[PDB]
Order: structure tokens, then C-alpha cells, then sequence
């Protein structure tokens, strides 16, 4: 049972210690909840990172600039 | 002000009740699967709190940023946008909210789990929602974000409550001055009375009181010889030590069960409040509502959500 | 109309694949069934437990001891089983309250979305709301929200008002937009430029009141008709 | 009520719409301007 106790791959988090999960400084979506804004996913190995919130979309804004659609699309959303 | 999520908690049945004493622990298994049910209920409550927070605050699939230059200088939004000077990213009203809430400690068998969404990311979500409702207007919640000048968005919003566009543009200076004055005044009104944020202090304090009551019940013997199993194990013979330890086990198990039931009721109430808050957000900030008195006294124009230590606050 | 019909047809046909793609799509009903099933299984399993008594079987209790002494064991077993049943009933009551709240929400959604339009944002799926269609479920209801979401947006330079002989002009229903050389009036939610004066503009005040205003020709088609009588 | 050009709005060509019907739309301008030729 203690075979998964190697200290070379131990990653310390804000919500406990992690064993066997690689730590990467990049940003991705929420795959598996961990706690304190950390989520783990599958790359070969398991990567645990810091949570990210979508992709940044800086909308260009000005006091005389407006945007209106020229086309539509109909979608059906289940519930 | 609306509570969104209580603090996550979880208790170890054997650790809490039996004190990790061997024979007394193996005697507990005779009572059945009472230990598993409480753990499962607490796990469900914690995951429900996490789901409530995510549902209330993660209402957008993209994160937006306010323009570097405030070209809507008529209206002044510095009191709600994320202040960059402070080490924290919370807005000045958010910072005032955080410092106005005060008392959750580790113990023998009780723990607290951190939320999935930390406070900084909750503030980031609120900033994204505010930037979306400031720059793109009400249409960023329906589809792709469409840039539109803020006075024109205010003109639309006025047109949506039965008054034509003449009123705003001919009185833009007056409207901007009144909006700035009101946004300045709400901060003073909130900071004036500590009991204003009572709807969150209430839930925090009452959860803490329930936890303390759960912990304080250790000292009660429930009619047994003593409150410590060590004395019973090292003093009395097994034939009656078994009966005494069984009575103590029954008492502690009943106490934990009633705490679990109270937490379930509290979680149901908080889930109802969080669903109401999510509906209020999706109908107020991401659009216009014709529902009178659902969004504050008077006809509704906009709404600016702001984070809270354990909930969300709305500036209608 | 043909394009809208094609989009609606191609959208509904994608619902079957989306639902059948993964078993996790119907989680909100499988969870409801499973929680009750597992609670009932746990209640059944709680029957065969000693609860601190000498034995968990009633027949062994009667056979091993005499009634005057077996009364205490029977009392212990009865108290334990009553506690288990009471906690199961309390759990079922709380779950029933949650299901009642969900059913009230579903009834409200039916009565609003299915039987009419709804102006409540995000209450009818992402985007603007059109007619909706319900579907029966084993232990619930499944909706289909036919939403309208704009796409392919392009930006124009706008202005709140148009100058005309010292008289401000405002859009009756829409927003002034310009492609860089000429100004037009279009509905706010779809690009469809038109001429300005004929019906979609109303007059109020002078040009010095509003802050950002632009000059453009305001041409009423009434006047060319009058010149036909010259 | 009678179909008048001040009651309905016009935009587009006849061919694109499916299901149209030929008819005459009254014009309140024509009889007022006819009396002042
Ligand atoms: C509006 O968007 C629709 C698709 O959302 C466009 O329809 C497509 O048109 C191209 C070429 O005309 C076809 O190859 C596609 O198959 C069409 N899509 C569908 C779903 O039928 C439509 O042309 C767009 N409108 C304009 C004016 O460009
Ligand atoms: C918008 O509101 C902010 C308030 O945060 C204004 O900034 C203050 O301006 C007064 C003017 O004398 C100063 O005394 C304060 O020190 C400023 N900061 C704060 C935190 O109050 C700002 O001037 C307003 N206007 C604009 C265009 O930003
Ligand atoms: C902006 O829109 C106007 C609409 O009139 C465009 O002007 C038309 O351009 C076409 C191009 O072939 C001509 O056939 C029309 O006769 C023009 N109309 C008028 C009234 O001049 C103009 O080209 C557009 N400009 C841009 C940059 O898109
Ligand atoms: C939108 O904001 C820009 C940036 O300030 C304004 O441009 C300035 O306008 C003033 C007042 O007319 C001029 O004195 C400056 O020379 C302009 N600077 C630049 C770089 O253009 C613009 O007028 C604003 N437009 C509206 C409609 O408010
Ligand atoms: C829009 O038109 C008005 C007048 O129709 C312009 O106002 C004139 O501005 C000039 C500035 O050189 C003055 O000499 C005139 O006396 C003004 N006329 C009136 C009646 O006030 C205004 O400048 C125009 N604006 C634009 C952007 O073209
Ligand atoms: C409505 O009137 C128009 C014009 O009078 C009709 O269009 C023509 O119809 C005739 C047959 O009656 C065809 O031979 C012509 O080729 C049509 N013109 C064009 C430009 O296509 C139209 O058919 C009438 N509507 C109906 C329903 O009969
Ligand atoms: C990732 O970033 C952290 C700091 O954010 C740094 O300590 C670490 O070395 C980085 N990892 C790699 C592989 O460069
Ligand atoms: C429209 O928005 C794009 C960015 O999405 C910007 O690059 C472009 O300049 C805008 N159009 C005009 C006319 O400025
Ligand atoms: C209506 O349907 C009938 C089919 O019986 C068809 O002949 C007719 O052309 C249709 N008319 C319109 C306007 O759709």
C-alpha cells in the first residue's frame, strides 16, 4: 500500500499534499476538483495545476463604437 | 445581501465518538452502518455548497476586462471595479465588505474543507461579470459580447421602462452626478452600521455555535461514570464497562445524528437561498427585469454584483 | 424562413446524439433514483445488526433466553431499529422537500416557457428565448429550449442623435449606425440598414443639449412626392 | 381596419417572401394632395 509514498513526486497544495501528480504552472479548466483553486487532469501522467477562469476576451470599447449582429443561429439547449 | 454557501465541514464518526480506543471502536460496529450515513450526508452537503458557489458565480464561459481608459467619464465606476493599488484584487466596496465580517477551528474529530473557488477567483468572476455588464451591456449574457457605448446602453435601459431616450441624453450630466453620488453614498451607508451585513454574520455565527455545541457534548457523561473512556477502560471491569461504554456510545451517536440533521436543514435553506441568488443574478445583471420589487424599490435599470465572505451582495 | 427551418431541423436532430453521447447526461435523474435506492438498501441492511444485543435474529432471542430476561434484549433491538427507521424517515422527508422544490421549479418552467414567451434572462437557456418543447422522463421532465443567439457581429461607428437644421433627431426604434460614409437606422438586434427620416425618427430639442452629436442629411420622402405636383 | 401605408412597414422584395398575396394598400396622402393640385 505504501508503494505510492515516493517523496520525489510529492506536490504540496493549499488543501493537503499530493503524491504522484506532476505540478505544472500553466492554466487550464476545472477537470477534477481538489480544493483551494487546484484541479488535476490527464495530459501520460497526471498533472495538477492552478485553476483558470476561461480565456481572456478584452472587448474593444469606445464612446462612439457599437457592434450589431448581421446573422443569427438557432440553438436547442436541453434541461 | 444573500448568503450563497456555508462553510464545508466533515466529521469522522469513529474518531469523534470512540476516541480511537481499540476495543471501544470494535464495539461500535455492532450498532451498524450509522457511521457511513453521516459521512455520506456531510460529503453531500459539502459538494452542494461547492455547487451553489459555482452556480451563483460561474455564470459566464469567458472572462472580460474593463478598457484601460475609462471613456464613459460621465458615470464613475471606480468604486466597484477591482482596485489595482491594493495587494488584493477586491474592489473598494468588496474590501469594505470583507473587513466587516468577523467570527471554525480544527478539533479532535472535526475538520473543515477549503472551497473549490478561492476568494481571489470569486472576486475575479465578479469583476468579469461587472466588466461585461459595463462594456457589453445586457447582451454578453445571451451570446457573443457586443461593444456598445455606456450612455447608449443607459438610453436603451431607460427606453425599457416606459420613458423615451429624450430624458437621458438631455439630462446626462444630472444622471451621471446622481449615480456617482448614490454609488459614493452606498459605501457610507454600509459602513455606518455593522448589523447591515447581518444576513451573513448570522449564518456564520450560527454554524459556529452548532459546531461548538457538537464539541461541548463530549464533556457530558450521558449518565455514565465519566466523560473520558480511558477512566472507564482502566478502572472498571469489562462486564459493566461494556454497558457504560455502550450508553456513552448511544449518547454521542445521538448527538452527532442530531447535529447532522440540523446541518442538513441548514444546507437545504442555504441551497434555496443560493438558487434564489443565482436567479436574481441571471435576471438582474445579465439583462433587464420587468418584475417589480424583485430587483429593489423602483423601476430597475442595472445591477452590479459584488463578492462577500460567504455570499454575494447586489448593488441594484 | 427556409434558413430558419433548416437550422431548427439540424439543431433538434443533434439533441439525440448529445443525450446518447455519454451516460452522464441524465445525471440529475439517475442521482435521484440512486439516492433513494441506496437509502432503502441501507435501511434493509440495518436490520441484521446486533445493536449491542446478544443476537440480531428474533428467533434466536426468543429461543436462547426466557421472556423475563429476553425483554431487555428485545427492548434494545426495538430501540435500535426504531432509531434507524426514524433517521431513514427524516432523510426521506428532507429529500422529499428538495424534490418538491425541484418540482415547483419545473412547474414554473413549464407554465412560463412552454405556454408562452419569457423575458427572464438565462431562465430559458443561454440566449434569447423562443417557443419551448417539453419531453417526458422516467422520474422527471426534460425540456428543449429553442433559443435565438446572435452571431457574426461587426462593429459600426454610432452616435445618439443626428443634426438637422438645428433640430435633434432620435431613433424611434433602433440605433444610428454608420459604415464610415453614410448613416442609417437599424433594429438593435439585427443589422438591416435603412433610410432615416420616413418613419423611424422623432424630434426633440436642439443640438446644443446632447453631448456627442453628428450632422447628417434628414431626407423625408414626403417632399419628393410634393415636388411631383409642381 | 383598412391596410394603409401608415399602418404597415415595407422592406424587401416580393419574391423572397413565401405565401404573399396580391392586394392594394390605401394611401392617405393621395386624396389629400389630390384636392390641392
Ligand atoms: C448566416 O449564417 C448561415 C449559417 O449559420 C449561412 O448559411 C450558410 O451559407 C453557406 C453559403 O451560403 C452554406 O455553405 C452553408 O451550408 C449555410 N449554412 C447552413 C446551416 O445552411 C448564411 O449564408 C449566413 N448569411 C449570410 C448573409 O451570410
Ligand atoms: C471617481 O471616483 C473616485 C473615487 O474612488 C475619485 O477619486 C477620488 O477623487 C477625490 C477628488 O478630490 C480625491 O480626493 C480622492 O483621493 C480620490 N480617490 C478616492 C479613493 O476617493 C475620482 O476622482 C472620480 N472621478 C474619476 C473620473 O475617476
Ligand atoms: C457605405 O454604405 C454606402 C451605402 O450607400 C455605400 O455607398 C454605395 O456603394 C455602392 C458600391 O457599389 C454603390 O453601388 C452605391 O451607389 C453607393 N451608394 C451611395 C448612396 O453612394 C458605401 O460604398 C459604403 N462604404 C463602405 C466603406 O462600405
Ligand atoms: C470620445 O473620447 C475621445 C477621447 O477623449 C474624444 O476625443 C477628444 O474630444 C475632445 C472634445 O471634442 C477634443 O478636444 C480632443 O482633441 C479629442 N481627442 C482625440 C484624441 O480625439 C471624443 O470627442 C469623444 N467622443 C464623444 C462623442 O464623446
Ligand atoms: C452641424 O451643423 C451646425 C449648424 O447646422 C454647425 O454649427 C455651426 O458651427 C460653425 C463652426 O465653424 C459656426 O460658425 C456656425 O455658426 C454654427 N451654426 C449654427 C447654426 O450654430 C456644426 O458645427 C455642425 N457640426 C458638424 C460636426 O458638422
Ligand atoms: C401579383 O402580381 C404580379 C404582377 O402583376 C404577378 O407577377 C406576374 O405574374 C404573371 C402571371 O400572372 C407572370 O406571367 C409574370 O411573370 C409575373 N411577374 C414577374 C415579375 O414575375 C403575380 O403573379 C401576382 N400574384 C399572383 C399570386 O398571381
Ligand atoms: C513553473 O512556475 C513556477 C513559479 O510559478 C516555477 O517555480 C517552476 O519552476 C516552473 N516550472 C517550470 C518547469 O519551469
Ligand atoms: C471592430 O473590432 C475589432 C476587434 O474585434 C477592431 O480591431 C476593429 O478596429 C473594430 N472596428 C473599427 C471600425 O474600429
Ligand atoms: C399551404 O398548403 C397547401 C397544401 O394543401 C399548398 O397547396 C399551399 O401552396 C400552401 N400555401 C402557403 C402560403 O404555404
Amino acid at each position: 500500500w505504501r508503494v505510492y509514498s515516493t517523496g520525489s513526486n510529492v506536490f504540496q497544495t493549499r488543501a493537503g499534499c499530493l503524491i504522484g501528480a506532476e505540478h505544472v504552472n500553466n492554466s487550464y479548466e476545472c477537470d477534477i476538483p481538489i480544493g483551494a483553486g487546484i484541479c488535476a487532469s490527464y495530459q501520460q501522467s497526471i498533472i495538477a495545476y492552478t485553476m483558470s477562469l476561461g480565456a481572456e476576451n478584452s472587448v474593444a470599447y469606445s464612446n462612439n463604437s457599437i457592434a450589431i449582429p448581421t446573422n443569427f443561429t438557432i440553438s436547442v439547449t436541453t434541461e | 445581501i444573500l448568503p450563497v454557501s456555508m462553510t464545508k465541514t466533515s466529521v469522522d464518526c469513529t474518531m469523534y465518538i470512540c476516541g480511537d480506543s481499540t476495543e471501544c471502536s470494535n464495539l461500535l460496529l455492532q450498532y451498524g452502518s450509522f457511521c457511513t450515513q453521516l459521512n455520506r450526508a456531510l460529503t453531500g452537503i459539502a459538494v452542494e455548497q461547492d455547487k451553489n458557489t459555482q452556480e451563483v458565480f460561474a455564470q459566464v464561459k469567458q472572462i472580460y476586462k474593463t478598457p484601460p481608459i475609462k471613456d464613459f467619464g460621465g458615470f464613475n465606476f471606480s468604486q466597484i471595479l477591482p482596485d489595482p493599488s491594493k495587494p488584493s484584487k477586491r474592489s473598494p466596496i468588496e474590501d469594505l465588505l470583507f473587513n466587516k465580517v468577523t467570527l471554525a477551528q480544527k478539533f479532535n474529530g472535526l475538520t473543515v474543507l477549503p472551497p473549490l473557488l478561492t476568494d481571489e477567483m470569486i472576486a475575479q468572476y465578479t469583476s468579469a461579470l461587472l466588466a461585461g455588464t459595463i462594456t457589453s451591456g445586457w447582451t454578453f449574457g445571451a451570446g457573443p459580447a457586443l461593444q456598445i457605448p455606456f450612455p447608449m446602453q443607459m438610453a436603451y435601459r431607460f427606453n425599457g421602462i416606459g420613458v423615451t431616450q429624450n430624458v437621458l441624453y438631455e439630462n446626462q450630466k444630472l444622471i451621471a452626478n446622481q449615480f456617482n453620488s448614490a454609488i459614493g453614498k452606498i459605501q457610507d451607508s454600509l459602513s455606518s452600521t455593522p448589523s447591515a451585513l447581518g444576513k451573513l454574520q448570522d449564518v456564520v455565527n450560527q454554524n459556529a455555535q452548532a459546531l461548538n455545541t457538537l464539541v461541548k457534548q463530549l464533556s457530558s457523561n450521558f449518565g455514565a461514570i465519566s466523560s473520558v473512556l480511558n477512566d472507564i477502560l482502566s478502572r472498571l471491569d469489562p462486564p459493566e464497562a461494556e454497558v457504560q461504554i455502550d450508553r456513552l456510545i448511544t449518547g454521542r451517536l445521538q448527538s452527532l445524528q442530531t447535529y447532522v440533521t440540523q446541518q442538513l436543514i441548514r444546507a437545504a435553506e442555504i441551497r434555496a437561498s443560493a438558487n434564489l441568488a443565482a436567479t436574481k443574478m441571471s435576471e438582474c445583471v445579465l439583462g433587464q427585469s420587468k418584475r417589480v420589487d424583485f430587483c429593489g424599490k423602483g423601476y430597475h435599470l442595472m445591477s452590479f454584483p459584488q463578492s462577500a465572505p460567504h455570499g454575494v451582495v447586489f448593488l441594484h | 424562413q427556409k434558413l430558419i427551418a433548416n437550422q431548427f431541423n439540424s439543431a433538434i436532430g443533434k439533441i439525440q446524439d448529445s443525450l446518447s453521447s455519454t451516460p452522464s447526461a441524465l445525471g440529475k435523474l439517475q442521482d435521484v433514483v440512486n439516492q433513494n435506492a441506496q437509502a432503502l438498501n441501507t435501511l434493509v441492511k440495518q436490520l441484521s445488526s446486533n445493536f449491542g444485543a446478544i443476537s440480531s435474529v428474533l428467533n434466536d432471542i426468543l429461543s436462547r433466553l426466557d421472556p423475563p430476561e429476553a425483554e431487555v434484549q428485545i427492548d434494545r433491538l426495538i430501540t435500535g431499529r426504531l432509531q434507524s427507521l426514524q433517521t431513514y424517515v427524516t432523510q426521506q422527508l428532507i429529500r422529499a422537500a428538495e424534490i418538491r422544490a425541484s418540482a415547483n421549479l419545473a412547474a414554473t418552467k413549464m407554465s412560463e416557457c412552454v405556454l408562452g414567451q419569457s423575458k427572464r434572462v438565462d431562465f430559458c437557456g443561454k440566449g434569447y428565448h423562443l417557443m419551448s418543447f417539453p419531453q417526458s422522463a422516467p422520474h422527471g421532465v426534460v425540456f428543449l429550449h429553442v433559443t435565438y443567439v446572435p452571431a457574426q457581429e461587426k462593429n459600426f461607428t454610432t452616435a445618439p442623435a443626428i443634426c438637422h437644421d438645428g433640430k435633434a433627431h432620435f431613433p424611434r426604434e433602433g440605433v444610428f449606425v454608420s459604415n464610415g460614409t453614410h448613416w442609417f437606422v437599424t433594429q438593435r438586434n439585427f443589422y438591416e440598414p435603412q433610410i432615416i427620416t420616413t418613419d423611424n425618427t422623432f424630434v426633440s430639442g436642439n443640438c446644443d443639449v446632447v453631448i456627442g452629436i453628428v450632422n447628417n442629411t434628414v431626407y423625408d420622402p414626403l417632399q419628393p412626392e410634393l415636388d411631383s405636383f409642381k
